[PDB]
RNA sequence: GUAGGCUCAAGCAAAUCUGCUCGUGAGCGUAAUGGUAUAAGCCUGCCUGACUGUGAGACCGACUGGUCGAACAGAGACGAA
RNA sequence: AAACCGGGCACUACGGUGAGACGUGAAAACACCCGAUCCCAUUCCGACCUCGAUAUGUGGAAUCGUCUUGCGCCAUAUGUACUGAGAUUGUUCGGGAGACAUGGUCCAAGCCCGGUGA
């Protein structure tokens, strides 16, 4: 959580292996767990916590301006993707091997069919347009999913 | 032969059969054990604390690892201890508390002040906070325990 | 820049040396292990570092307990079981006499 | 804790097929010698038997268990079993009736393995 | 007494199509990909009585356009709580009808990325058979609710309820009336107005929807 | 106990539901307890008279 | 009960307020056993109220 | 560099000169070790007493 | 070392003993990993096999070398066995 | 004599392990109900174990039964993940989970001692 920017308070180990993320699907299909509408991914890749926070801020700021008054917080947002892999990096003007570099940020591994966001308590058109606004901040291809 | 358990078997068992709903004569509550444990702030070192426990219980205590002292009384020793405490109970109005299956009593120095056999050697029991006495009964219900204690607490006054 | 991590240890070569159905002669080491991953069964002895070895010439059979998941290794002897010498001295003498 | 299931003692070099198992109730005493490969009762002696429950007065105590042990030892020596191996259950120690049965068998003359 | 009571919903006659299938001769990803390339969804029809030894199964293939149309028109959950007629013939356009039977769609597999159907499962439900059916909920009366009038927001805890249903009276959906709920209260699974012959699998003290107060 | 159980079942309905109620009234504290000697006749009233003669008047503070 | 571990015991006599005799055991702290009589030493204490205190003076 | 332990000789009291080399700490004690151990030159168990290592 | 006995940690009820759930989560001097419940853990009694001379047969392997081990002879410890 | 019942050993997760409800002590068996003098038990205590005692009481604790069930366990799909060989820059042939779904908690069963039958 940590307010806006989401990463763990502490980890078991400081540095992790790179791993692979270009494959992986949900082998059983996907369904919404909390909300009526949602945004899911169609491809697999990496998303940074800054991008996830920017997408969440875009959705909540669209609801803020579309619906005011007592319905201003009637919209509920669930963020179902969490960034818990630190990435590292060596600065400029450094040679190749003297260990491993300092950590610079956090990423999340996203699979094909993973639900990134879930929305409830709003109109269908507001949910579709908030998904449209939020997908412009993510590098992956996303789809709007509806409960049925 | 002995007054307490004889009174239980001859009077209270029949009336406790008749007063409550029981499927068998082995479902009647009885009397298991008495557990005596001294009150919390005490010395662990002086011989008064050991002797003031050995004298009213009649058997050696256990001192576990020195932070805990305990005595458990079963059988005829438990009956003698109970018929002493119930006789000295008739000289005052000491409070007791009924739990789900057991009776709690507070063995203060004002109890051994009124015990006629402990009027002498009173300097043993002086400077002692007291004990906590537990009477465990084989009772399913707190009301069974209350009925059993009201049966056992008898006097000729009133 | 300096790392503090360059240490490892020499390999120990553990594992199962004789699998199921293998033919063993006495003295053969079956499983070398850290702790009793396999417990000794019939005609299988154990050393001070939980090494399992064979005592009779036969074939290695494994066993698993279904409830607890414990595992045992037995050796089926080649000629079958051998009775005690007190029985071979007394009861077999009377068996030949009867 | 969950008590794990008991195993028979491990085979080391020789078979030792005759196992002595004892049992005691409120009224009688029983002792059995079992042949392990066939899972049959090779020999038995108990104070519940028709030829034994009237020839002794008390059928439950240490003296009765000692008489039963002596009878079982003589039955084993005439059925030609020179040695037996003793099995002890979950609560039996070498004390009292168990001790009486074992010492009676040993004095009857059966080797103990 | 095996009929829908009055005051209850019934299955619609608009979506009462019959599902056409042809036999399939093998299992596996090879023949599954071949059928999907040819434009058919693999499927199996089975019964309850012998879970071991297969279950009198028959391997079939249904039409992708029909199945996708049914799922899109009904919804995913509504398709799974409604009975259908299945007609298995030897060939498309043939009249050699092998098996006509009244069956429940036990599950349908959708791709997690493209949402094309990959597998349909049918279980034989003639009258007199018992099923575990997951019934969707429909929430009505949200304009009459005093709590929603006062500006409170709606917390839908559960969307589907699992029941034990005889085949003849399986409800398509459960109507839940929100007319008389103000701020603070919730509805539990024991308040659902169902047939008396339906048994609730979940315990009755399970919340379904609560109206919680707004941020004053 | 068996005879009491047989006695409760030969009653009318409301009269039976009344008599199935458990008795929870505590035992009387004035009933005696058996011991090795019957009470002296001129003892208890004497002790009561002495106690009330002591409790007569008020103690000075 | 273990041996060589517990205190010795003694027999003493109790006399109830009605004169009933009862025999009990007790840890031996006297040379010979004695008879202890029980009285009515209940010692119940009462305090007067303020209206009672007022009426004790001004009437 | 500094060692916390030292070596000692348990010497056979039979006079044969057979010794065992044992080890004890240097933190501090006053009780000299003695044991009942096997002396192979006399084929009997005898008494062994600790002596300083030379 | 041996013989005998015992079974932890955590939660709940009573608010340190006694009972119920659970199951390795306690301990095993010392890092981590594997193991372990009539024990490899804890207690009590007695001891010094923390012996001497050998060792069928295997497991590691450039070599130097290292590990496990049934069994044989002498002297012993504990145990009714 | 051949069946049935009780006890001990043996076989075993479809045969395990918990929970609930209803029953059962056959002229027999098992256990409890009673005591702590000797053996034994307790770092205090007959609580546990042990040793004595019980023409007949009780199945309250355990033990036996019958059903309902929860975890497990067994059997089996359909589909997907993943993967061996092969380059139409993997258009071919094979293997096949986990989680779902469906059913079951079988069948067979040896030795000895005692009782009723006899
Ligand atoms: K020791
Ligand atoms: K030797
Ligand atoms: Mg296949
Ligand atoms: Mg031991
Ligand atoms: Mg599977």
């Amino acid at each position: 959580k940590k307010g806006d920017v989401l990463y763990p308070k502490r980890t078991k180990y400081s540095k992790y292996r790179k791993g692979r993320c270009s494959r992986g699907c949900k082998p059983d299909g996907t369904k919404l767990g909390f909300g009526r509408y949602g945004i899911k991914s169609c491809k697999a890749g990496r998303l940074s916590y800054r991008a996830i926070e920017a997408a969440r801020r875009a959705i909540i700021g669209h609801f803020h301006r579309a619906m005011s008054g007592q319905f201003r917080r009637n919209g509920k947002i669930w963020v179902r993707v969490f960034a818990d892999l630190p990435i590292t990096g060596k600065p400029t003007e450094v040679r190749m091997g003297r260990g491993k570099g300092n950590p610079t940020g956090w990423i999340a591994r996203v699979s094909t069919g993973q639900i990134l966001f879930e929305m409830d308590g709003v109109s269908l058109a507001n949910a579709r347009q908030a998904a449209t606004l939020a997908a412009h901040k993510l590098c992956l291809s996303t789809k709007f999913v509806q409960w049925s | 032969m002995f007054p307490l358990n004889f009174h239980y078997e001859d009077v209270l068992r029949q009336d406790l059969l008749l007063k409550l709903n029981y499927a068998n004569v082995m479902e009647v509550p009885g009397l298991c054990e008495i557990r005596v444990v001294p009150k919390a702030p005490y010395n662990f070192i002086i011989k008064n604390g050991k002797l003031a426990m050995e004298i009213p219980c009649g058997q050696k205590f256990i001192q576990t690892q020195d932070l805990a002292r305990q005595s458990t009384l079963r059988g005829h020793g438990m009956s003698n201890f109970l018929v002493r405490i119930l006789t000295v109970m008739s000289l005052l109005d000491f409070p007791v508390e009924i739990r789900k299956n057991s009776i709690q009593f507070s063995m203060e120095t004002e109890f051994c002040e009124f015990s006629p056999e402990l009027e002498d050697h009173f300097e043993i029991f002086e400077h002692i906070r007291g004990f906590n006495v537990t009477i465990i009964t084989s009772a399913n219900t707190q009301d069974e325990t209350l009925l059993l204690w009201s049966g056992f607490l008898q006097k000729d006054e009133g | 820049g300096s790392t503090k991590n360059g240490r490892d240890s020499k390999p120990k070569n553990l594992g199962v040396k004789k699998f199921g159905g293998e033919n063993v002669i006495p003295g053969n080491i079956i499983v070398r292990q850290r702790g009793t991953r396999f417990h000794p069964g019939d005609y299988v002895g154990i050393g001070k570092d939980h090494t399992l070895f064979a005592l009779k010439e036969g074939r290695v059979r494994f066993e698993k307990n279904k409830i607890t998941g414990r595992k045992w290794i037995h050796v089926d002897p080649k000629g079958g079981h051998v009775l005690h010498p007190i029985y071979t001295r007394a009861a077999a003498t009377k068996s030949t006499q009867m | 804790v969950i008590p794990p299931a008991v195993r028979p003692p491990r085979l080391f070099d020789y078979l030792k097929p005759y196992v002595l198992k004892m049992h005691f109730t409120n009224k009688f005493v029983h002792a059995q010698v079992i042949h392990s490969p066939t899972a049959t009762v090779a020999c038995a002696a108990s104070s519940q038997e028709k030829a034994l429950r009237e020839t002794m007065g008390v059928t439950r105590d240490v003296a009765a268990a000692s008489k039963i042990g002596k009878i079982l030892g003589e039955r084993l020596l005439m059925k030609d079993i020179p040695a037996v191996a003793i099995h002890m259950k979950k609560e039996q120690r070498y004390h009292g009736k168990v001790k009486a049965v074992i010492d009676s068998v040993r004095e009857a003359g059966v080797k103990l393995l | 007494q095996l009929e829908y009571l009055p005051g209850f919903p019934r299955p619609d006659a608009k979506h009462a199509e019959t599902i056409l299938a042809v036999p399939r001769s093998d299992s596996g990803k090879n023949i599954s990909a071949k059928e999907r390339k040819a434009g058919r969804v693999p499927s199996i029809i089975f019964e309850q009585e012998d879970g071991q030894h297969g279950g009198n199964k028959r391997l079939v293939s249904v039409q992708t356009n029909q199945i996708r149309k049914l799922v899109t028109h009904l919804g995913y959950s509504f398709f799974l709580s409604r009975l259908f007629d299945v007609e298995v013939r030897s060939e498309i356009g043939s009249d050699e009808v092998i098996e006509k039977v009244r069956a429940l769609p036990r599950s349908i597999h959708l791709h997690s990325g493209t949402d094309a159907p990959l597998n349909v499962t049918f279980i034989r439900a003639p009258p007199g058979t018992l099923l575990k059916v997951d019934i969707p909920l429909v929430f009505i009366g949200d304009d009459v609710s005093p709590g929603l009038k006062k500006g409170a927001s709606l917390n839908t805890i559960k969307r589907t309820v699992k029941f034990l249903c005889p085949a003849e009276i399986v409800p398509p959906y459960i109507e839940v009336d929100l007319s008389l709920l103000d701020v603070g209260q919730k509805l539990v699974a024991g308040d659902l107005k169902v047939h008396p012959a339906l048994k609730l699998i979940r315990p009755k003290d399970e919340p379904i929807v609560k109206i919680a107060g707004g941020r004053v | 106990l068996n005879m009491k159980k047989a006695a409760i079942e030969a009653l009318p309905e409301k009269l039976k539901m009344a008599a199935l109620e458990p008795d929870l009234t505590p035992f009387p504290a004035n009933r005696g307890m058996a011991t090795l000697t019957p009470p002296i006749e001129g003892y208890l009233e004497k002790v009561m008279d002495a106690a009330k003669k002591s409790s007569s008047k008020e103690k000075l503070r | 009960m273990k041996k060589g571990v517990h205190p010795q015991m003694q027999w003493i006599s109790y006399v109830t307020q009605s004169g009933r005799l009862m025999h009990v055991m007790m840890t031996r702290i006297h040379h010979v056993g004695k008879v202890y009589h029980f009285g009515a030493k209940r010692q119940l204490a009462q305090s007067i109220g303020q209206i009672a205190k007022f009426k004790r003076r001004f009437n | 560099r500094k060692k916390t332990f030292m070596f000692i000789r348990l010497v056979s009291a039979a006079g044969t000169g057979f010794f065992y080399v044992k080890r004890k700490s240097s933190k501090g004690l006053l009780e000299k070790l003695e044991f009942r151990k096997y002396d192979p030159r006399v084929n009997r168990h005898v008494l062994f007493t600790e002596q300083k290592m030379k």
